[PDB]
């Protein structure tokens, strides 16, 4: 069993350079055929291989990104450092460091190779806007009497940066049907999501509705009251 | 004071055949037992000395040449052989004494995308003399017009890289070759067996 | 790059011949030079190679009786074929191996035009000329054909003309076939309308240059 | 560059039945260069098969691979409730090494209609200078749905945002929220705000609206 | 001893369409395969190097791909001057093993057409020396495939026929064919009626053309 963990700056400013350090345990960059690879996954897109460094300090990079990607290794500290320069806003992704190995069997037959354990992954973003606490707007159940006891009520957390914001409904006493939709990049490189809960209209004015919304990079801890608004 | 055959036969990075690596073994007791004790060696082969008589005689000025070649080019490392590497990379003399140790190294000298660290000479106007090395990377002129140091047509780079990949068949997979030369000479014999 | 050939011809089996390849703009001694043969109607076959350093290699069929050499003084490549057998009748090409701007290693990038070598005891002689008239019919759709059969000659090529070149439309010459007796024959036919069968007298001219046969034979329908 | 195309783009199969995935390569390479990886919801991808037929260590025998030339297939004989994820084919043939676009395995169920609800902005959001109204479509299957926004029964395009959530862990339905953002010059220049929804579970599209003034 | 095959043996194609021809080795040869083009009456010209590299001066419509045991040559817009024979050659085995492929022929595709079928007897002049040639001529038939058989009083004449076929013309892109029987004097003089049966794709049914020795 082997592990890999990535670390570095998760808030990288545009047209600047980032450095990511992957610390791995369970193996060392001295065994033949062992390498460390760096792969990235854009949000909502497929994976893309970035770089691969071998045990003998042989490095390979994607030809479309080899002009601005450097990869270095420290066997003593069991670390791999990926430096990437000249950032663009579309370079926001989640970066994994993964163990690369091959399987020969007693005759050097090469029964294939793989990317076995991947790191947990670091979500790195490229943008200019700095931190900003979310604005919470309560979203009111509509004016309906019963409708079969079916309703939804929520709160909208908009204009916040960076990811993520954690929303809890009634401090864990209301989790049935809490949809926290994935946040959407606004047109200004900013974040906005809705957190709603499905509740029956037969318990409108008797069951309390709160949303504790939390954002560590902005230290936003807002316990927003949601209540029924009539006409 | 054992001879450093372990470094020769266990080095992480061998040399390319055009710039084959040379090492002088002397003033040390050599146990060729360990050499044969290697199970996977696919070519423990030679001509002028019995394989079991290696430990039974004392030589002087032993030489070790290490390089990497294709699988099908191993047959060219032999006396009186013609070919590409025999004529332009590594020429064994006709009266050669000593012998050749070739083993498959696909696990080490091969990468998924291709290993381009191993290279060989393809162009040379004349054959190499025995045990002669050429490292001159000059634009080879296979034509009348002197291009004056720029590649193109009838001007080619003399060195070409093996594209060693792990799915290649036996014949184009990498092979590590160590040639030992036992050059007897009018001097106190140094390299003796146990 | 130009590679000009020379030395082809016809020989008796068990004979010998020498082929020459004069190069320009390249040096024969400084390149991998190959002789590659192609039989008439079959595919390419590699015959021999000579290295820049003078090493030579041959295919198995021509071992011993074929040798390759070079002359540095006038930059030529030579192929000496001895004990020639019937299987050596082919077109031979002088080719430069492992060249080209992207450096096509192991590939032939520059070729000569090739010489023709024939190995048979056919005893060179002249072709007989026979006329062929269509069916005795009035129009039958206005399609009749008349032909000149050229028989029993060696070697190729031969020239067949109709009315000494006055007729060139609708003429089909078929490639000559090697008879089991070691001779060659072909048929040269042409389709004309039946209404022009009478008013247009036709003559087939066969000029076989090596045997110096200049034979013109009349081509008119027959009476059955 | 070698391009690997997976098929189908989306795939839904209730537990118990047979799962088939295909990967076609633009060029031809050895079958030992292609592997299959599985990535779950919000997880790092984990190796599933290497060499196109060699099962990774610890992977159950339910996963098999078969490859030939430029056609590779991944077969799942018994697929369990925990076996629904995205599957990538990738190659080590030529640099750069490329993955496939992926294939999302989906939990099949009977068709259900999405509840459509509307929520207006708060007074604070009438104070911020930008007002957003959110339209929610919940409890539907399959994922395919369409929503169109209408300001005073006039179609809207390019002024709204969408966000669909992942499959639930208990009911396998989907949920979606679409926001419409406007200013005051637009929010108080009209009367009617409507969503018309077209879903596979609905025979006809449903138009549902609200008016700011009446409430 | 690296057997090397080409598929298909010959294909017919139009002008401007994409065409792919495949080369298969008996065993994996990495990328040591080269594609040559040879026009009739000329020497081959190297098109593709290393199974993927376009040569300098070759139009970009020629492309090569594949590796191991399967390789492909693809032409995007088949120009009218791209009709030639294409060979795949391997440089993998040994300095004495540069074998070539069978070769693929590319010719113009047109509509089917029925040949004129004519029978030509052994004329008296050639008969006077005991050497009789009888001819079955097929004129302007497409495609190249055709079947010709020889008939003598319902008997079948086999084992001594010669076939001469012309390559596609630049005017009508059809073919021509001649089948010839050579026999000595009494190997024809005794028998009575001589016919030729022909079968072509453009013909619904085989056609028999018969002539009498006695009549003419
Ligand atoms: C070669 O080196 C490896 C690693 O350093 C070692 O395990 C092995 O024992 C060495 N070979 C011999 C013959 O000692």
């Amino acid at each position: 069993q082997i592990t890999l963990k990535e670390s570095g700056p998760t808030l990288v400013k545009p047209t600047q350079t980032l450095t990511l350090t992957c610390t791995f345990s369970g193996f060392s960059l001295s065994t033949s055929g062992v390498g460390v690879a760096w792969i990235r996954q854009p949000p909502g897109k497929a994976l893309e291989w970035l770089a691969l460094i071998y045990w003998d300090n042989d490095k390979r990079s994607s030809p479309s990104l080899n002009n601005r990607l450097t990869i270095t290794k420290d066997t003593s500290k069991n670390q791999v450092v990926l430096t990437m320069t000249n950032m663009d806003p579309e370079d926001t992704a989640t970066y994994y460091c993964a163990h690369f190995f091959s399987h020969y069997d007693s005759s050097n037959y090469y029964y294939g190779s793989w990317f076995d354990p991947w790191g947990q992954g670091t979500l790195v973003t490229v943008s200019s806007a700095s931190t900003k606490g979310p604005s919470v707007f309560p979203l009111a159940p509509s004016s309906k009497s019963t409708s079969g006891g079916t309703a939804a009520l929520g709160c909208l957390v908009k204009d916040y940066f960076p990811e993520p914001v954690t929303v809890s409904w009634n401090s864990g006493a209301l989790t049935s049907g809490v949809h926290t939709f994935p946040a959407v990049l606004q047109s200004s490189g900013l974040y906005s999501l809705s957190s709603v809960v499905t509740v029956p209209s037969s318990s409108l004015g008797t069951q309390t509705y709160i949303c504790n919304v939390n954002h560590k990079p902005s230290n936003t801890k807002v316990d927003k009251r949601v209540e029924p608004k009539s006409c | 004071n054992l001879c450093p055959f372990d470094e020769v036969f266990n080095a992480t990075r061998f040399a390319s055949v055009y710039a084959w690596n040379r090492k002088r073994i002397s003033n040390c007791v050599a146990d060729y037992s360990v050499l044969y004790n290697f199970a996977p060696f696919f070519a423990f082969k030679c001509y002028g000395v019995s394989p079991t008589k290696l430990n039974d005689l004392c030589f002087t000025n032993v030489y070790a040449d290490s390089f990497v070649i294709r699988g099908n080019e191993v047959s060219q490392i032999a006396p009186g052989q013609t070919g590409n590497i025999a004529d332009y990379n590594y020429k064994l003399p006709d009266d050669f004494t000593g012998c050749v140790i070739a083993w498959n190294s696909n696990k080490l000298d091969s990468k998924v995308g291709g290993n381009y660290n191993y290279r060989y000479r393809l162009f040379r106007k004349s054959n190499l003399k025995p045990f002669e090395r050429d490292i001159s990377t000059e634009i080879y002129q296979a034509g009348n017009k002197p291009c004056n140091g720029v590649a193109g047509v009838n001007c080619y780079f003399p060195l070409q890289s093996y594209g060693f990949r792990p799915t290649y068949g036996v014949g184009h997979q990498p092979y590590r070759v160590v040639v030992l030369s036992f050059e007897l000479l009018h001097a106190p014999a140094t390299v003796c067996g146990p | 790059v130009q590679l000009v050939e020379s030395g082809g011809g016809l020989v008796q089996p068990g004979g010998s011949l020498r082929l020459s390849c004069a190069a320009s703009e390249i040096t024969v001694s400084s390149n991998y030079m190959n002789w590659v043969r192609q039989a008439p109607g079959k595919g390419l076959e590699w015959v021999s190679v000579v290295y820049p350093g003078g090493s030579t290699f041959y295919t198995d069929s021509v071992k011993g009786r074929f040798t390759i050499s070079r002359d540095n003084s006038k930059n030529t490549l030579y192929l000496q074929m001895n004990s020639l057998r019937a299987e050596d009748t082919a077109v031979y090409y002088c080719a430069r191996e492992s060249g080209g701007f992207p450096l096509a290693e192991g590939a032939f990038d520059i070729w000569g035009q090739g010489t023709m070598v024939t190995v048979s005891s056919a005893s060179t002689k002249g072709p007989s000329v026979f006329p062929l008239a269509p069916s005795s019919k009035s129009t039958s759709g206005g399609t009749a054909a008349l032909g000149c059969l050229v028989k029993d000659y060696f070697p190729e090529p031969v020239t067949v003309s109709w009315n000494s070149g006055a007729l060139t439309s609708g003429v089909h010459t078929f490639p000559a076939v090697l008879q089991s007796s070691g001779l060659y024959s072909l048929s040269s036919v042409v389709t004309v309308p039946s209404s022009s069968l009478g008013t247009q007298t036709y003559i087939c001219n066969v000029n076989h240059k090596p045997s110096n046969t200049k034979v013109d034979k009349r081509v008119e329908p027959k009476s059955c | 560059e070698i391009v690997l195309t997976q098929s189908p783009g989306t795939l839904s199969l209730s537990p118990g039945e047979r799962a088939t995935l295909s990967c076609r390569a633009s060029q031809s390479f050895d079958s030992r260069y292609l592997g299959w990886y599985q990535q779950k919801s919000g997880q790092a991808p984990r190796l599933l098969i290497y060499g196109a037929s060699s099962r990774a260590t610890g992977i159950p025998d339910r996963f098999s691979g078969s490859g030939s030339g430029t056609d590779f297939t991944l077969t799942i004989s018994r697929l369990e409730p925990e076996d629904f994820a995205v599957y990538y084919c990738q190659q080590f043939g030529d640099s750069p090494f490329t993955f496939g676009q992926g294939t999302k395995l989906e939990i099949k169920r009977t068709v259900a209609a999405p509840s459509v609800f509307i929520f207006p902005p708060s007074d604070e959001q009438l104070k911020s200078g930008t007002a957003s109204v959110v339209c929610l479509l919940n409890n539907f299957y399959p994922r395919e749905a369409k929503v169109q926004w209408k300001v005073d029964n006039a179609l809207q395009s390019g002024n709204s945002q969408e966000s669909v959530t992942e499959q639930d862990s208990k009911d396998s339905t989907y949920s979606l929220s679409s926001t419409l953002t406007l200013s005051k010059a637009d929010y108080e220049k009209h009367k009617v705000y409507a969503c018309e929804v077209t879903h596979q579970g609905l025979s006809s599209p449903v138009t549902k609206s609200f008016n700011r003034g009446e409430c």
